C-alpha cells in the first residue's frame, strides 16, 4: 500500500535484469526492411521471428528466481505450457512501445499477408489493443511474463506446490505495484488480470492454426 | 524428447 519490503525490491530486481537484456537483432529487422512483400517471404520473417522469441524465453525464465530449483521434468512442462502465452504477451510490448511507427506498421502488414487467417489475425490485434490501452510499465510487463511463465495449473507438472511457492510472491508484488502507483484506480489489478485470462484464448488460436509452405518443423514439435 | 528445450535450458 506504501512500499515494496527489501525482499520484494530484491525479487522485482532480478524479474526487471533478466526482462531487460532482450534485444530485437539487427538481421530480423533488417528483413521486415528489405525482403519481398509476399506470402513466402512474410510467413518466413515471422517463423524466424517466433524462432529467435523461444530462445529469449528460455534465457528470460532460467534467471527467473527459483525456476532453477524445480525438477528438471517441471522446468520443461513450465516453459512448454507457457510458450505461446509469452510470445502474445511479448509480441503485445513490442508492437505497442520498442517497434518505430513505421516499422511497424511494415511488420503488421507482413503479417496481415502472410498466409495466416483472419480468425487468427483479429484476436491478434483486438489484444495488442487492448494492452496499449493499460499504459503497462515496464514491471508490469515482466511481473506479467514471469506470473504466465510460473503457471502451477499446466500439464504435466509434477510438484504443483512447487510453482506455487514460487508464483504467490509475484501476485503480490504485482498487486502492490498497482496499490502504489495507482491508487486512485482500485480495479487496476483486476484489469491486469484480464489480459491473463485473454492470453489463455491464444493457446487454442495457435493449435487450431497449427493444423493447416507453412510447413515448419522445428516450431511444431516444440509447441506440440 | 524435447531435444531442444533441455539444449537451451542446460546451456552456458
Ligand atoms: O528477435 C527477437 O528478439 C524477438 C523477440 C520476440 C518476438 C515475439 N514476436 C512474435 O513471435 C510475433 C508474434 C507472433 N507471430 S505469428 O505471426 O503469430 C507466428 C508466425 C509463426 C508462428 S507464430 C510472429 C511474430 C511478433 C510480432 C511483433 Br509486432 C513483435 C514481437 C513478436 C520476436 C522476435
Amino acid at each position: 500500500h506504501m512500499e515494496l519490503t527489501p525482499d520484494q525490491q530484491t525479487l522485482l530486481h532480478f524479474i526487471m535484469d533478466s526482462y531487460n537484456k532482450q534485444r530485437m537483432p539487427q538481421e530480423i529487422t533488417n528483413k521486415i526492411l528489405k525482403e519481398a512483400f509476399s506470402a513466402e517471404e512474410n510467413f518466413l520473417i515471422l517463423t524466424e521471428m517466433a524462432t529467435n522469441h523461444v530462445q529469449v524465453l528460455v534465457e528470460f525464465t532460467k534467471k527467473l528466481p527459483g525456476f532453477q530449483t524445480l525438477d528438471h521434468e517441471d522446468q520443461i512442462a513450465l516453459l512448454k505450457g507457457s510458450a505461446v502465452e509469452a510470445m502474445f504477451l511479448r509480441s503485445a510490448e513490442i508492437f505497442n512501445k520498442k517497434l518505430p511507427s513505421g516499422h511497424s506498421d511494415l511488420l503488421e502488414a507482413r503479417i496481415r499477408n502472410s498466409g495466416i487467417s483472419d480468425e487468427y489475425i483479429t484476436p491478434m490485434f483486438s489484444f495488442y489493443k487492448s494492452i496499449g490501452e493499460l499504459k503497462m510499465t515496464q514491471e508490469e510487463y515482466a511481473l506479467l511474463t514471469a506470473i504466465v511463465i510460473l503457471s502451477p495449473d499446466r500439464q504435466y507438472i509434477k510438484d504443483r506446490e512447487a510453482v506455487e511457492k514460487l508464483q504467490e510472491p509475484l501476485l503480490d508484488v504485482l498487486q502492490k505495484l498497482c496499490k502504489i502507483h495507482q491508487p486512485e484506480n482500485p480495479q487496476h489489478f483486476a484489469c491486469l488480470l484480464g489480459r491473463l485470462t485473454e492470453l489463455r484464448t491464444f493457446n487454442h488460436h495457435h493449435a487450431e492454426m497449427l493444423m493447416s509452405h507453412k510447413f515448419t518443423p522445428l516450431l511444431c514439435e516444440i509447441w506440440d | 524428447e524435447n531435444a531442444l528445450l533441455r539444449y537451451l535450458l542446460d546451456k552456458d
